[PDB]
RNA sequence: UUUUUUUUUUUUUUUUUUUUUUUUUUUUUUUUUUUUUUUUUUUUU
């Protein structure tokens, strides 16, 4: 098993930057995909960004390309994700997810582990 | 390098030969740079997609090694074992406490950065059982170009027939060329090495049969070391005693080369036996290519001491066959004459009491033990020429050998002493 | 472990070899944890359902081992015997007083926690008679990969033809691969071992024929012990006398390994002979794989003493063939020369009276009995080299041997002394 | 001065590079050396010399 | 009339390849192509 803790959320000014982090506990010494998701008020959980295990392959949703950046330090077993140029459409609860393999899916049914999530209001 | 002159006109000559580096890479010199070995793999497609990918790809001549790696991952990802004791190797603590360790805890997972392929349905999870066993077995099958020894595919076919009665090889006869390329993908070798290394620790796992096909990865390109074990077993002498019976300078340099002190060659479960497929080393230090005189010397001495494995051991090129053979003759003759029979168990607390009142001076007789210091002296009393009893002994050992292959030390010894 | 240095530059070297644990598990070390062995079985479906399950499953290539276990249970459940005396083994009192004991009193019944299968009718209770005999016989048939020795299926077919004249094997020729997997189900082996253990006590049962096929479970992976019995029989010497004629250190360690004092190796009816199929031990201590030098030494000595079984005994790998062979030569020569003929019955109370007035000093002659303390001394008087009468004796023993298999100690001895 | 001892040099390819039209190290310009050394090797249990011309 | 290597040139000259290997070794096993129910002349009165 693996536990994920999201950290770094809050409110920010319309147009401001922010960087969420997700800390993994349990078994970090094994293949596990890392992706960020979000869910807006009355909106189904959608994909935001993902990163493979090695830390070379990544992908972003169209709504956030250019702005957001994803990264991971598996030594400290975490995964940061810069969120520059925020917008009130960016307001949602952001979840950190893991699915054990060697890649990063674009769906929410590909993951196996989920954090509790942090609120982000803009 | 010493000055050489031509005596007819005092002209100085510089005898020089072409040089070949061919350096040697030890495993522990890899881990002081990187504290982990990566496995490049693609985790995009799903398991049941890869099953038809490699099944329909196997049935035809086309298959992507990326797909059999990516399929072998998820096909072997949920296999585990509970460690009785800790497991660490070259500064890598793979297992901590009582926590279970999987088959890919040994390596680190990275992402490969695609083959279009072709899919198939109706392929259930009953093929996830043996398709890894198959793909692993073809690594061992596809390393030998002999027509009948490559018929280990019948034993992979059999070992999978044990898993499912109606298993028949999903590969065309031309397939004898299909899995020969798999051994060139670094990640596939990093898979088979992790499978064998895992199943060596967890020995009685229900999936231990998977080790078939990966067992050829253990101590691959490490023959000379196995000849040192075979000699230390056939002679019955300790490693330190056998080490003294090295009388050739080349075998001395090679024996110093193999026994560098920080390569975990004595650990039971270590990364060392898989230094080639893991990529810890590109030129093994324990091969019979970098230790030729040791392979020839130890194998020949074993053969003279009634060995069976040595009858087919291959004779290396460009070594001192004469000096090496004489050394093996004195060694094998010493071990042969000195059986060193000694009483082990007694009944009425009566042991053999040797008689010291034998003073007729039975000199000019070979030594009584297996000490090198005495056999070199006796050999000096023989003018450093093998006595007719030594040559006759070797003839007795090599005669009645039949079915000998060419370029083997069995046919060499037979052709040398049997006349 | 003693310090070794290279004399050219005083450099210290540490000769070390790869290590392999391969520990040894004794049977009595299993019963101090669990005081009973379980048999995992499924008791859901009925007997007459399982009869068609395994009959129609046998006729085809598909059959569930769970169904042949669950069928063998109820098919053998109502078989019994009356104990003349008590029966206990490893702290398990299986039989109490005069009460009858069944075939599954030996193990404890647990529930297996399913195969869909397929059923059949018209199969009466006349197939419950021999279907257990069949399924048990295929365990013995399916353990040998030789094409003509696997034709023990003709003797199972015959032994069931004795039960019912019109019995013909309900298995396809491809079936040569069907029952080869049955030996991997722990509960099936726990069935055959209980059948053989039961029918060893109740010897003249009307269903004792069932022991055919299960007899290969008794002392399975326990060859070296049987070579100790074969040597103690061929030599004609006691176990303690033969134990003294061990002159090799390896055979000493192995002989100490087999003779641990709490494993019931001397009890007539015990759990020890079935320590492998019962799961009491995963690595037998009495195998010719953990006792190689004992197997080679005892088998070779027997062969030199006119043995027939040894003509086909296999030659292990990585042992001291030279020292072991010399030991077997001195032992077999001692037993061969010292027939020790002595008068046993007399008529007019006249016995052979040896003459002690022989004082011409007939020295330099071999000892008169079979004492090791004297033959080691005589052998020392022979400079620890086999005399030409010993080598000639061995040549006399191994010559005229024909039809010898490769890798056997018969062809080894013939190739060693017959020249 | 021909770099016959250097590990990586232009010398081993003096023929295809056109550095030399008649090699100095051939068994055509050094016949007695080829015969002598090859025969001595063969007498010292060589395998390559069994087919040397 | 000849000519008198069933010699021939242009370098060359392992029916040598270096990519690493190298028991037509894999052993998880387990190793009488032994087996038990008596029996044990392909003996008969």
């Amino acid at each position: 098993q693996v536990q994920l803790v999201e950290s770094g959320g809050g409110l920010v000014q319309a147009g401001g930057s922010l960087t969420l982090s997700c800390v993994a506990s349990g078994r970090p010494f094994r293949n596990y995909r890392l992706g960020w998701f979000r869910q807006a008020p009355g909106k189904e959980r959608e994909f935001v960004a993902a990163i493979n295990w090695g830390g070379v392959i990544t992908n972003y949703a169209d709504s956030v390309k250019g702005r957001f950046t994803i990264s991971r330090d598996d030594a400290k077993n975490t995964v940061y994700l810069q969120m520059n140029s925020l917008k009130p459409e960016e307001t949602a609860v952001y979840y950190c997810a893991a699915f054990d393999s060697t890649g990063s899916p674009i769906v929410r049914d590909n993951y196996e582990y989920w954090g509790q999530g942090t609120q982000v209001t803009v | 390098s010493v000055t050489v002159k031509r005596i007819i006109d005092n002209t100085v000559i510089v005898p020089k030969l072409p040089a070949n580096e061919d350096p040697v890479e030890y495993p522990a010199d890899y881990f002081r740079k990187s504290k982990e070995i990566p496995l490049y793999i693609n985790t995009t497609k799903s398991l049941s997609d890869l099953r038809g990918y490699v099944y329909q790809g196997l049935k035809s001549g086309n298959v992507s090694i990326i797909h059999v790696n990516s399929y072998l991952y998820g096909a072997l990802k949920d296999i585990r074992g509970k460690l009785d004791k800790d497991w660490s190797s070259f500064g890598i603590n793979i297992g901590k406490a009582g926590d279970t360790i999987g088959i890919f805890d040994l390596v680190s997972l990275k992402a490969l950065d695609l083959p279009d392929g072709v899919s198939d349905a109706s392929r259930t999870s009953a093929d996830d059982k043996w398709l890894p066993l198959y793909l692993l077995g073809l690594y061992r099958v596809g390393r030998t170009q002999m027509p009948e020894y490559r018929k280990k595919l019948m034993d992979g076919l059999t070992n999978q027939c044990k898993m499912i009665n109606e298993q028949f090889e999903p590969l065309v006869p031309e397939g004898r060329d299909i899995f020969d390329v798999w051994g060139n993908d670094s990640n596939y070798t990093k898979i088979v090495a992790a499978v064998d290394m895992f199943f060596h620790m967890f020995k009685k796992h229900e999936c231990a049969s998977f080790r078939y096909g990966t067992i050829v990865s253990r101590f691959k390109d490490c023959a000379a070391l196995a000849t040192f074990g075979h000699l230390c077993k056939i002679t019955g002498m300790s490693t330190e005693d056998v080490t003294t019976w090295i009388l050739n300078r080349e075998v001395a340099d090679e024996m110093v080369q193999m026994m560098l002190p920080g390569q975990e060659i004595d650990k039971a479960d270590s990364y060392m036996p898989y230094l080639i497929d893991f990529g810890l080393s590109s030129k093994s230090p324990y091969s019979s290519v970098k230790n030729p005189a040791f392979h020839f010397w130890g194998q020949l001495t074993a053969l003279l001491l009634r060995s069976t494995r040595a009858r087919n051991a291959r004779q290396p090129d460009d070594i001192e066959y004469t000096s090496l053979t004489t050394a093996g003759l004195l060694y094998a003759y010493a071990v042969g004459s000195s059986a060193d029979l000694a009483q082990q168990f007694c009944v009425g607390d009566n042991k053999y009491t040797p008689d010291d009142s034998t003073g007729g001076l039975t000199t000019n007789a070979p030594p009584q033990g297996r000490d090198v210091v005495e056999w070199l002296g006796w050999f000096e009393d023989q003018n450093r020429k093998p006595t007719p009893d030594m040559m006759q002994y070797a003839k007795r050992a090599v005669m009645s050998l039949q079915g000998l292959r060419e370029k083997t030390i069995g046919k060499y010894a037979k052709s040398e002493f049997d006349k």
